């Protein structure tokens, strides 16, 4: 029977549970488990959907992007 | 301190 | 022309760590591809999990500790 584990990333905000579904039989080593958690964490990192300048304008095209600013803010979903 | 986001 | 070293700040995410992405005005042939490149760079900066701890601070070091009673754990990177 599979175990649903909640992982809390140390020092990371906001506080979002990462859940990993693991089977005592299929998990061959402890290192395997650490790797599966690492992969689970990278997956829950949302894909970047929108970008904004520091001043608040959305960057929506290649031409906005290759302007003078080189610091932007990423947003997910 | 400047502040902005989103 | 010259490549551009962009600094990305993740909205709401603490600690405040810059993610740097190198993009080329003559390589990035799509805005959606730029976002994908930024996404990958963010994923890459995810530290690999090196240690696990119970909520009460005991290190989990083997499969036996991992499949015991607790089902909530704290992950530490490097």
């Amino acid at each position: 029977r599979p175990k649903l584990v909640t992982i809390i990333r140390s020092g990371v905000k906001p506080r979002k549970a990462v859940r990993v579904l693991l089977n005592k039989k299929t998990a061959h080593s402890f290192e395997q488990v650490l790797t599966d958690i690492t992969e689970a964490i990278k997956l829950e990192t949302g894909v970047v959907k929108k970008l904004y300048t520091l001043d608040g304008k959305q960057v929506t095209c290649l031409h906005d992007f290759f302007g003078d600013d080189d610091v932007f803010i990423a947003c997910g979903p | 301190p400047e502040s902005s986001e989103g």
